[PDB]
């Protein structure tokens, strides 16, 4: 074969959820290099494991930026309740941290739902994630997201049978990406 | 059994013209295209009436009555939604029966000019009727630029194919690289009458000499080390007529003819005369020059004399590919 | 598990701007797999580097999206292995032009590489993921995100290393970063 064998395979009805920290970059230059490290430590450590309880794959961590997907590697048509629960626990879980530890920490949550490829690239150092413009889209949600709450689009929306109670969350005129692309967002309470 | 079947070579070689063939011979929207005839029909005339001036040496009108028609042109020619009033045709058809106009015609691989040039032209009285209703040989003539990539399913003897159809100009090739995993074979179609013209792109590389350059590309490109190409030496038909018109020659743009001879295991068509043979297979042997020298064992080449606006040749030489696919079990 | 400090590491974030833009979705790609496919070929040229024997030092820390990022010093008069992941910039560039040759593309890679003291080590609770944190790495990926195509930009403490090993530097001027302020930025000739 002229291709290296490639290691992806697709999937559709999942959800994705993005979690970042505000002012990192800022926050990096304050507290030395140690401390902030522990920081995240204590944030990342809980966030694992809520994620199992929940149902939800977590893939990687970009710096600051967690996410993971629900409906993965097993299908589940409850995917979507998964990825809200999930957001719940987060959002409480960063209060704690910030009030047992002093730190300034804050995350905006996005969530979206569709199809995903999921694999690895490469040869070396292997590293299971995902790609489409579904993901593309989450990973705007959250540029877009509003500090301590979550934040969805309409597709989400559907799935969710209506269990949690939503609010216009007038995204359009947060990123310009949800804005171009037609997107109507929406905000948990 | 189903063949992935993907179609390359330069721009303007008569790709989208093979495929259309298919539909034809193993495959309604016909008023749609009708408009794309006429524009067609536009566009040669405003090229040709445009290029008279900035030749050198200029070529000059053979009646001082048509600048008025030309003025008319060049006044329409930039027009978004034009209406082609019934003058129109009338204007048109009086400057190409002008010796002026036509001898510009003659020259015209000194500029870009379509190729279905002559043929509208010479039947504009046909396409004026409001009543017009393209022919099947009107549909193939019909030039359409392609932007994207087109899948066309169809069957031979319940025999399963999907040919793939790219646009072949150099910033839709970034596109090919989308096709060349598990593909059958490919078809790399080549303008062998385009000896004496340059590319749009720039207005200066030679187009046989960017077919040449694009095939030793495909040939020894990394992921396509084990897969055959069947080579289509397209505008079988246009060659001829240049060869035998003797205005234009070979050995002015490619030196190395003066050396080139006929060879032995020749098969001329009945007729044919002894200098078209000379031409159609000079430039045959220079793409297998190239296809020769690498790839031993891996992959092979075969070529094929082609005339892809001819529904008769193409049953034909389509014949000749589906064997291809079959004997070496692709 | 077990975490690190360090004093002088240098991290590189590659990225290839234009890949976004070549990415799409449809029925004959297979719904962006045809695309995926190419990626995985010009990230397998890449790893494939590590093994020539003057990267040594190299250490491919992971790939984000289509951003090639790695780092040398965490093996460790001394500062070539500055130098070393410059040349391992060019490197990258040698193989994405190859990568262009026979794509029919022309794909462009924009650097950004910086120093500094950093922690290394896993976290969290689900895989055993080596990574790295601190200021430096912030840093370096500021001068990625703000960089230009074909150039290295490189921050100015790195710029003075560079040239005491024979180097030559361009000032691309004062820029403001997000959450650092006004930086002071360079260019590297070639
Ligand atoms: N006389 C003659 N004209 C031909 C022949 N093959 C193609 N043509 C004409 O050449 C023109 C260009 O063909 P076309 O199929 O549009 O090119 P293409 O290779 O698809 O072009 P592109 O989309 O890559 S830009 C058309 O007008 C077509 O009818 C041939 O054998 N003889
Ligand atoms: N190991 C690592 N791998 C990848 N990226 C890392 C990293 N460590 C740090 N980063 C980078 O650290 C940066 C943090 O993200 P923002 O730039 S999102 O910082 P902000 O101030 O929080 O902005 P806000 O979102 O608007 O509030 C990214 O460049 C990460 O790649
Ligand atoms: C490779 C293609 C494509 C389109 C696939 C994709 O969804 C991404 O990988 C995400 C969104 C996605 O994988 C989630 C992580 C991260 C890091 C946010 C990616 C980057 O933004 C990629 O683009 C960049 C800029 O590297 C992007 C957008 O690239
Ligand atoms: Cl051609
Ligand atoms: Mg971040
Ligand atoms: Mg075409
Ligand atoms: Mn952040």
């Amino acid at each position: 074969m002229m291709f290296h064998k490639i290691y992806i395979q697709k999937h559709d009805n999942v959800s994705i959820l993005f979690a970042d920290i505000e002012g990192f970059t800022s926050l990096a230059s304050q507290c030395t290099a140690q401390e902030l490290v522990m920081t995240l430590n204590e944030l990342f450590a809980r966030f694992d494991k809520l994620a199992a309880e929940n149902h939800c794959l977590r893939i990687k961590i970009l710096g600051d930026c967690y996410y993971c997907v629900s409906g993965l590697p097993e299908a589940r048509a409850d995917h979507a309740h998964c990825c809200v629960e999930m957001g719940m626990d987060m959002i409480e879980a960063i209060s704690l941290v910030r009030e047992m530890t002093g730190v300034n920490v804050n995350m905006r949550v996005g969530i979206h739902s569709g199809r995903v490829h999921c694999g690895v690239l490469g040869l070396r150092k292997w590293q299971f994630d995902v790609w489409s413009n579904d993901v593309t889209l989450a990973n705007h949600m959250e540029a877009g997201g509003k500090a301590g709450r979550i934040h969805i689009t309409k597709a989400t929306l559907s799935y969710l049978n209506g269990d949690y109670e939503v609010e216009p969350g007038c995204g359009g005129e947060r990123n310009a990406y949800l804005k171009e692309h037609s997107i109507e967002t929406f905000l948990i309470l | 059994a189903t063949h992935r079947l993907l179609l390359l070579g330069a721009g303007e070689s008569g790709k989208s013209t093979i495929v259309k063939q298919m539909r034809i011979l193993h495959v309604g929207e016909k008023a749609t295209k009708v408009q794309d005839i006429k524009n067609n029909l536009k566009e040669a005339i405003e090229t040709i009436v445009a290029a008279m001036s900035n030749l050198v040496p200029p070529v000059e009108l053979a009646n001082p009555e048509n600048q008025f028609r030309v003025d008319y042109i060049l006044s329409v020619m930039n027009v978004p939604d034009f209406d082609f009033p019934p003058e129109f045709y009338e204007h048109a058809k009086a400057l190409w029966e002008d010796e002026g106009v036509r001898a510009c015609y003659e020259r015209s691989n000194e500029y870009q000019l379509i190729d279905c040039a002559q043929y509208f032209l010479d039947k504009i009285d046909v396409i004026k009727q409001d009543d017009y209703v393209p022919s099947d040989q009107d549909l193939l003539r019909c030039r359409v630029l392609t932007s994207g990539i087109f899948e066309t399913k169809f069957q031979v003897d319940k025999v399963n194919f999907h040919m793939f159809d790219v646009g072949g100009q150099r910033d839709e090739r970034r596109k090919w690289i989308q096709c060349f995993n598990d593909v059958t074979a490919i078809i790399f179609v080549v303008a062998s009458s385009s000896y004496n013209m340059v590319i749009r792109e720039d207005n200066q590389t030679n187009r046989l000499q960017e077919a040449l350059n694009l095939f030793k590309s495909i040939w020894n490109n990394r992921w396509l080390r084990t897969i055959s190409v069947i080579l289509f030496l397209n505008k079988q038909d246009l060659l001829a007529e240049k060869v035998l018109a003797g205005k234009s020659k070979i050995e002015d743009y490619f030196p190395e003819f003066a050396r080139y001879t006929t060879p032995e295991d020749a098969t001329p068509e009945p007729g044919e005369d002894p200098r078209v043979t000379r031409a159609k297979y000079f430039i045959r042997d220079e793409f297998l020059r190239i296809s020769t020298a690498s790839g031993d064992g891996r992959h092979y080449c075969y070529p094929h004399f082609t005339c892809a606006v001819d529904t008769e040749n193409i049953r034909r030489v389509f014949n000749d590919c589906r064997d291809i696919i079959q004997r070496m079990h692709l | 598990l077990y975490h690190q400090s360090y004093d002088c590491v240098c991290v590189m974030f590659a990225s290839i701007p234009d890949f976004k833009e070549f990415y799409t979705e449809s029925d004959v790609n297979k719904e962006g797999l045809e695309c995926l496919r190419l990626l995985n070929e010009i990230i397998a040229d890449f790893d494939d580097l590590l093994s020539k024997p003057k990267f040594s030092g190299v250490e491919k820390i992971k790939t984000i999206g289509s951003t090639y990022m790695a780092a040398t010093g965490l093996s460790a008069r001394q500062y070539m292995h500055i130098g070393t992941m410059v040349e391992f910039a060019y490197a990258l560039v040698g193989k994405l032009d190859a990568i262009n040759k026979h794509s029919f593309n022309d794909f462009k890679l924009r650097v950004g590489i910086n120093h500094g003291p950093v922690i290394a080590g896993v976290i969290g609770a689900q895989k055993p993921q080596y990574d790295i944190w601190g200021n430096t790495v912030n840093v370096a990926s500021r001068m990625d995100s703000t960089g230009v195509l074909d150039k290295i930009q490189v921050t100015e403490e790195t710029s003075l290393i560079l040239q005491t090993l024979g180097y030559t530097c361009t000032c691309r001027g004062i820029i403001n970063v997000k959450g650092k302020g006004d930086l002071k930025t360079y260019f590297v000739n070639t």
